[PDB]
């Protein structure tokens, strides 16, 4: 739905890296290089940014009921 | 004394049927004096023995060298002088079988005594005269010391 | 629904004793310490320190059930040294060890920061 | 019959992790210290989220759960703070909690990112550690999120939001000298970073007289506490637990 705050396994903060991850990918980085640049060494943390599907961007297409 | 048996053996084979337990080896040993055949499972990991070694073996009823019964219970705080201090490897088991070449007519000349040190099995074959101390379902201590 | 509250794994409720001693009648000089609202954190460390004592003939611990919060520590000792005395001495040894470790860790932090 | 004399050696100390080695200690003390790093170091984390208005796409419990997981700077305040359950108040006074206020209205057409920057504390010592900032929720034009929340002292045993560590690496016997693990093919296994063997061995020779010692640690902080503060608070808390147990035992014996 949205990027989780913590890494599920180890508890490292990941929610403050989704926009930076996408920005690095727009800079023509391999996904491994992007995750290494963000400093995610344990594959538990890397799994979360590598496999996250951001549906909130799609949910924001619908107008709010206010 | 309480020493049911004593001898010096030499290892003539280490693990004859191929290795089957990564920490235990089935030594086959001969005795030069009593000419007893010995099979004995030894935890080689803590007491490594290789082929052609020699060692004094002693099967004893007790360890306190006074005839005082052991009670068959683990007492780490023992002030009595233990016979085990004169030996490198000490195991504690129960003799569970005494076979022989006896017929219904005559007694046995050759006896084979089997002991189980917690699972580590030993057989001691030889003439009956040296195995009269062994009796089934009695506790024994195997005391083994390498000889130079 | 039936999920227990998260706080009732370290909190004693009303009229619950933190630690209870019961002599073991099967063996002389043996006691069972049932400590409530504890886990392997204290069980394993206290067991290890008790094993370091030379007068302790037996020291073991178990959690009876993981969903419940108790540790039963069985301590058997030589006839001239009570299990309660051994338990107290083990805890004082652990406290001294951790105080020394705090001091040395502080010294190491100061050295690494200065360095 | 008495305590070991443990010796510390700090190998690396950054602002996000501390690496150190403890020698002359039994395995149980080291394991309990790691356990106390994970589950018994108190920090300050958000609890009691009261939502006044939430027209975002994420439902209320989702937002509250995300707020709980935000780490808060609790380096020096948490020790003098009290557990709310023990305090004598309406459960929220400055001596047992820290108020937070979020009030975000998305008026521009562009997607508004509700980050941890938008969490306003009433105490300057306690802020989100990122203040990139942790995204809480994205808002559309006309959507609003407005709430107030507090932050209580708790530790990781109660809930994982209070866990201060982002993964505690722990190791001992890097060459497998004690053979506490038995490799079927030891050649296939990579050397640990603390290994001291050459590139022709796979394991150290077996040591029957060996005992575990020289435990290697690497405590990575999520951010709410400095790693050295995590270790010091951990040792203090374990000592406090043992002293309280001694007090209760002395009362029981008496
Ligand atoms: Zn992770
Ligand atoms: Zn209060």
């Amino acid at each position: 739905m949205i990027i989780p705050v913590r890494c599920f396994t180890c508890g490292k903060i990941v929610g403050n890296k989704w926009e930076a991850y996408l920005g690095l990918l727009q800079a023509e980085y391999t996904e491994g290089d992007a995750l290494d640049a963000l400093g995610l060494k344990r594959y538990c943390c890397r799994r979360m940014l590598l496999a996250h599907v951001d549906l909130i961007e799609k949910l924001l297409n619908y107008a709010p009921l206010e | 004394a309480g020493i049911l048996f004593e001898d010096i053996f030499d290892v003539k084979d280490i693990d004859p049927e191929g290795k089957k337990f990564d920490r235990v080896s089935r030594l086959h040993c001969e005795s030069e004096s009593f000419k007893m055949d010995l099979i004995l499972d030894v935890n080689i990991q803590i007491y490594p023995v290789d082929l052609g070694d020699k060692f004094r073996l002693v099967i004893a009823s007790t360890l306190y060298e006074d005839g005082t019964l052991d009670d068959g219970e683990y007492n780490p705080t023992d002030d009595r002088p233990s016979r085990a201090d004169q030996f490198e490897y000490v195991m504690y088991g129960k003799v569970y079988r005494i076979e022989g070449d006896e017929t219904s007519t005559e007694a046995a000349t050759r006896l084979s005594a089997y002991v189980s040190y917690g699972g580590l099995l030993m057989r001691l074959q030889g003439d009956a005269n040296n195995l009269h101390g062994f009796e089934v379902d009695s506790r024994v201590y195997l005391l083994m010391k390498k000889l130079a | 629904m039936n999920a227990p509250p998260a706080f009732e794994s370290f909190l004693l409720f009303e009229g619950e004793k933190k630690i209870t001693i019961n002599k073991d009648t099967k063996v002389p000089n043996a006691c069972l310490f049932t400590i409530n609202k504890e886990d392997h954190t204290l069980g394993n460390i206290i067991k290890s320190q008790l094993l370091k004592d030379p007068q302790v003939l037996f020291a073991g611990y178990k959690v009876p059930h993981p969903l419940e919060h108790k540790i039963i520590i069985r301590v058997q000792t030589t006839p001239d040294y009570s299990p309660q005395e051994a338990f107290t001495n083990a805890i004082t040894d652990l406290i001294s060890e951790l105080s020394l470790l705090e001091e040395r860790f502080r010294v190491a932090i100061k050295d690494k920061q200065e360095g | 019959p008495y305590a070991n004399q443990p010796t510390v050696r700090i190998t690396e100390l950054t602002d996000e992790n501390v690496k150190f080695i403890i020698e002359n200690t039994d395995l149980a003390v080291a394991n309990s210290i790691r356990r106390v790093f994970i589950a018994e170091v108190p920090i300050i984390a958000i609890d009691w989220v009261q939502i006044d208005a939430n027209s975002s796409v994420l439902h209320d419990e989702f937002i509250a759960h995300r707020l709980g997981l935000i780490p808060l700077t609790s380096d020096d305040i948490v020790d003098k703070l009290q557990y709310s359950r023990d305090c004598t108040c309406e459960e929220f006074c400055p001596e047992c909690s820290v108020e937070f206020t979020l009030d975000v209205r998305c008026n521009e057409d562009q997607t508004r990112h509700v980050t941890s920057r938008d969490l306003i504390s009433n105490s300057p010592r306690v802020i989100p550690v990122t203040s990139d900032d942790i995204l809480i929720v994205k808002l559309r034009k006309g959507q609003e999120l407005r709430l107030r929340a507090y932050a209580k002292k708790g530790f990781g045993k109660e809930h994982a939001k209070w866990n201060p560590t982002a993964g505690v690496a722990f190791e001992y016997d890097p060459d497998n000298a004690l053979r506490h693990t038995v490799y079927p093919k030891p050649e296939e296994w990579p050397k640990s970073e603390y290994s001291e063997l050459d590139e022709d061995e796979s394991q150290a020779p077996y040591d029957p007289n060996g005992k575990p010692e020289r435990f290697y640690y690497n405590v990575e902080s999520c951010g709410s506490l400095r790693p050295e503060t995590i270790v010091l608070s951990a040792l203090s808390g374990l000592k406090k637990k043992l002293s309280d147990l001694q007090t209760q035992l002395s009362h029981e014996i008496q």
